[PDB]
């Protein structure tokens, strides 16, 4: 509606709502998330071929 | 004639009895001058009481239809030129403009193709040729196969060895061709162009 | 009018969100521990060269077998490369050119394409006729499609212009779940491996994580001001990289709701055009508007190595689902495999 | 494609019909005949010949007889004769334009030339209104009986209405011919007449009755501009009174012997 | 015959114009001076060879971005060359052969052409599908289109035969502004950088300067004795060089209403088919009916240099909008780019 | 009026006008206009890529 400037109140309501569930979700501290990340990376480094050499009889690109 | 609400026109030998109001839709029309009781226009003969129009009723048909019910229809078994000349004699600018539109419609539908033909160039080497031609998408017509000369093994079994130029003809009359602007699309088109 | 109180509330809620973020900001240990697990100097070799395009390869996308990859070129042809033999399994001509999204189904039985048509095309790949026939056309969008991803062989999310990225039902050609939270044209999109969350970037530079079942924006991430080009989730579905028009790539964390890390140098002026993660996710794959692209030690925030080759800008990156090798589809009509 | 045989005779037939309608003969002619005539002579791409022929035929038709018919009036008022001639010109011109609309839709756009109506009205202006002997005689008659009405007489106001009407319609876009012919001389004569009238009225009547007389003069000016002058000419002439009787003799109004505003 | 006195008044007015011009006629500072910037012998090398036409290049117009040049060939096709890569951005076929004007819009979103067909074709280059489609066919010119220029992207000027310089609003397709007043066949036309005055050079050796709003001829210039092949405004929109079939080029000034300076040499007899100013305006580059073309020092009336890399006439000449290089559309089915 | 030599008085009127506004337009000295043109050109004769050379890494026709 143009009375409220083309229903910009609707999109403002939507923005406030999106901020509402943004506030609702907690924050997990940066160092602990990073620790999860090096945990996963160290777990899966020896199964990542880009940093672990793989034999020509082991990749589908040389056999 | 002009003596009553109705008017009878002996167009091409055939009598059309019509209300003057549908006929007087254009103040610049020849029929408007027919409507008045002025001594200038007198083409009725008092042994028949019908204004003679020196035009055929065959192309008077579509014009009468337009005057009756707005937008008219012009068959392709009747000449666009016939209704064109009919409108020019009746002195109606909206109708000559509509005749131009009808001629353009006829020429686009007949000469070219409702929704043009879209062409693509698949690249396949000679080894892959059979399957991709055979498995070429339904809804597309093969148009040409062209070899690629090369210095690679005399010119055969090269990675780029053949162009399968294919096409697809569209023939949905109301589908037409759509066009609309998008600024981000414009930027992307410019960037991909060069 | 009354919008003033709403905008004030939104402003203070934004302040609250940022304050919660900075409270959560406890320094990333990975960048601090940039001396642990060095990846050395890793320079791959192009073990395959899937030449056979003649237009600019806009979007390239691996399949689930990590052997069939559908690549769309600018002229509007889809080549389903078999990286194992460099054989075009299919070369579909597209009714409308300027395609920029090639969507491979999780089962390899459908493919999807979209471009400046405002209509998505779902093409049945597996059919007893052998040839690829049109399955469905998805119409209703008025903005150009940008990227689409199959959730199922029945549901597909279609990020597009018109600021909408509505999830769409394949069979009925009907939208399933609109998403109208953005103000820019939704130009990127990515799915977490859980497939319950897709985060999508746009011209508003806002990486918005969406609820795939409600129509609600689960979270909003804003660490960029330039347009988010490509989005790739971390292999855990807990974080995602983000590239944009600027020469800076940034890692965002769902748990931390903040830009976890940045990826830039003074060696680079070209913007990020494609983001990806390795099998572990430790290596960040960044395609550039430079002819070459790069790999960065993501948990060290420093460049691991340079992926050379091509004579024109890399246009799309994709790593094999097993991480064996990485495809670099560039604008030189060349798609190369690096290992 | 050969079509010239009947075109040769249709030249003469259409020219004769044009002259016949221009001399107010419409009971015998066939409107459809002139239509089909002009149309066939036009679609054969003879536009320039028909254009030049129309120009010449109208110009000499106006020069030869209409001007003389206007001039030769001495036992009848000039205004009525000119009004009848202009009315006949309009009657012929509407008909002619109705005929030549096909030339008015194709040839003119390609050649960027004038249409029938404006061109013919310009010819009428240049050969009737702008022509000096008609101009001065018309101005003489108009000023004559407008001044008799000003001093007070019963006149034929409708004659001046038709005269002024053709004056500012034959100018089309501008008031040029009307403003240069009689309107500005009339304004000047009104200014002088009102100067002398205010001078004689001030020294003859008291200020109150003078105010009543000047407002009644404004009412008579309104009466004349509805009845004897052009409606769009309402604003000049009225203020011509206002400038002359009141706005320049304020001290004469305020001060008088045994009368005035102080009294 | 009252035409005698009208002619007498016109003759006296023309005489008065002549005396007024002779009154302001004095020593030309550029001519007398020889110590200020003597441009010397400037040499240019063919930097690009845009081979790929199979017919004579009839007309050629640079783009406002100085990267895309639209060249029309005699057989009938418009090649919008990308000058750097010698690549054909478009090579559109012509509805009718014998095309002699190729007008490039400032945006590059439209292109205009016209020929011995008496119809001005306007092609919208940029569209959703990317298929170069005709936008508007301007009809209403009984003479062949001699030259055309974009006063806007919906407003065009079409100097045609029949002495008409009709101005058209493109999408309406109507002759919104009509132009007439030339006597010779209007065969060339040029726009000032102001774009508010357009000069029309006809076969009556006259350059009529036209006030583009009111449809009236602002000024008239006449120094040549033969049909004027081409005109080129100074970069100031206050003067224009003019080449005709005679070997004399003439710099007419609007302020002085007279030839500022002539350009002739007893080694040139061929007609000056094209005239062009550098961005500075110090060099006047002229294409000649001689297979080679030349360039005067525009304010020293001497041949600054000669461009001889052809075999046929340089039917059209154009320097880059940034003045960086010059393209020589010639009848040898090639265009040379000299820097 | 086509008895006046095909209404040539319209052409005479147009020519008389053209001459009238030609007279109405000022007349600037050739030296003055030439000096103005020199000022403009020499203001840009140190930046003309054809007068002043350009390094072959700056011209998109030599890189």
């Amino acid at each position: 509606m143009a009375s409220n400037n083309t229903a910009s109140i609707a999109q403002a309501r939507k923005l406030v709502e999106q901020l509402k569930m943004e506030a609702n979700i907690d924050r997990i501290k940066v160092s602990k998330a990073a620790a999860d990340l090096m945990a996963y990376c160290e777990a899966h480094a020896k199964e990542d071929p880009l940093l672990t050499p793989v034999p020509a009889s082991e990749n589908p690109f040389r056999e | 004639g002009s003596v009553s609400k109705w008017v009878r026109l002996n167009v091409g030998g055939t009598y059309f009895l019509t209300t003057r109001q549908t006929l007087c839709r254009d103040p610049k029309s020849f029929l408007y001058r027919l409507c008045q009781a002025d001594p200038d226009l007198d083409s009725d003969k008092d042994e028949t009481g019908a204004y003679l129009i020196d035009r055929d009723p065959t192309y008077f048909g579509p014009v009468l239809n337009y005057l009756r019910h707005g937008k008219l229809v012009i068959n392709k078994d009747l000449a666009e030129e016939g209704v064109l000349e009919e409108a020019e004699f009746y002195n109606i600018t909206s109708l000559i403009k509509l005749v131009k539109d009808k001629i353009r419609e006829r020429d686009s539908k007949t000469s070219q193709v409702p929704v043009k033909h879209v062409y693509r160039v698949l690249q396949c080497q000679e080894e892959e040729l059979t399957q991709m031609v055979s498995t070429m998408s339904d809804g597309w017509k093969f148009e040409q196969l062209v070899s690629i000369g090369s210095s690679y093994n005399y010119g055969n079994e090269d990675q780029a060895e053949f162009l399968c130029v294919v096409s697809k003809e569209l023939h949905n009359t109301p589908y037409g061709t759509a066009s609309e602007p998008s600024e981000k699309a414009k930027i992307l088109q410019e960037r991909g162009s060069r | 009018s009354e919008l003033d109180q709403l905008r004030q509330e939104a402003e203070q809620l934004k302040n609250q969100i940022r304050d919660a973020r900075k409270a959560c900001a406890d320094a990333t240990l990975s960048q601090i521990t940039n001396n642990i697990d060095p990846v050395g100097r890793i320079q791959m070799r192009t073990r395959r060269t899937l030449r056979g395009h003649l237009a600019k390869i806009y979007a390239m996308h691996w399949g689930t077998d990590s052997r069939l990859l559908v690549s769309a070129s600018q002229d509007g042809k889809l080549i389903i490369w078999d990286s194992y033999t460099t054989n075009k399994v299919h070369a579909i001509p597209l009714r409308s050119s300027w395609v920029m999204t090639c969507a491979y189904a999780p089962s390899g039985n459908y493919v999807a394409c979209g471009g400046l048509d405002n209509i998505c095309s779902i093409y049945n790949l597996k059919t007893r006729e052998g040839n690829v026939r049109v399955s469905r056309e998805l119409a209703g969008h008025t903005g150009y499609l940008s990227c689409c991803r199959f959730l199922d062989d029945n549901q597909i999310v279609t990020s597009s212009g018109d600021t909408t990225c509505a999830l769409w039902d394949i069979e009925t050609g009907q939208q399933t779940t609109t998403f109208t939270g953005h103000t820019g044209d939704v130009m990127s999109l990515s799915l977490a491996p859980d497939t319950r969350l897709f985060v999508s970037g746009a011209c508003d530079a806002s990486a918005k994580l969406w609820d795939v079942r409600e129509g609600m924006c689960r979270q909003t991430f804003t660490g960029h001001e330039s347009d988010i080009n490509a989005i790739c989730f971390f292999p855990n579905g807990n974080a995602f990289a983000t590239g944009s028009d600027d020469a800076t790539c940034r890692l965002f964390d769902l748990r931390a709701d903040q830009e976890l890390m940045t990826y830039s140098h003074d060696n680079i002026i070209c913007g990020i055009t494609s983001v990806s993660f390795s099998k572990s996710g430790r290596l960040l794959l960044a395609g550039y508007d430079d002819f070459n692209c790069n790999v960065w030690d993501a948990l060290k925030a420093d460049r691991a190595g340079v992926l050379a080759g091509h004579d024109n800008r890399v246009s799309c990156l994709g790593v094999t689902d097993d991480g064996m090798a990485v495809a670099t589809g560039s604008w030189d009509s060349f798609l190369k495999i690096w290992n | 494609t050969m079509d010239e045989k009947y075109v040769n005779s249709i030249w003469d037939l259409l020219k004769n019909a044009i002259q016949e309608i221009q001399r107010k003969n419409n009971s015998g002619l066939s409107f459809e005949e002139l239509y089909r005539n002009a149309y066939t002579m036009v679609l054969h791409k003879h536009g320039e010949k028909l254009y030049t022929g129309l120009r010449e035929v109208v110009t000499e038709h106006l020069i030869n007889k209409v001007r003389e018919d206007v001039l030769n009036s001495l036992n009848n008022n000039f205004l009525q004769t000119l009004n009848q001639a202009w009315n006949d010109h309009q009657t012929a011109m509407v008909m002619i334009r109705d005929i030549l609309m096909y030339m008015d839709r194709v040839y003119v756009q390609q050649n960027n030339v004038e249409n029938v109506y404006n061109l013919g009205l310009i010819i009428f202006r240049d050969q009737v209104v702008r022509y000096g002997c008609i101009r001065d005689h018309l101005r003489q008659t108009l000023l004559d009986m407008i001044a008799r009405e000003r001093k007070g007489e019963v006149v034929d106001r409708g004659a001046i209405r038709n005269a002024c009407q053709m004056l500012m319609i034959l100018g089309l876009e501008g008031r040029s011919v009307y403003e240069e012919d009689f309107e500005a001389p009339f304004l000047e004569m009104s200014a002088e007449f009102f100067q002398m009238e205010s001078q004689k009225f001030l020294a003859e009547n008291s200020a109150s009755v003078y105010i009543k007389k000047v407002e009644a003069r404004i009412n008579e000016e309104i009466e004349r501009v509805m009845h004897c002058l052009d409606k769009s000419t309402e604003e000049p002439i009225v203020k011509v009174v206002e400038r002359e009787l009141i706005s320049k003799h304020m001290k004469t109004i305020v001060e008088m012997e045994n009368s005035g505003l102080v009294h």
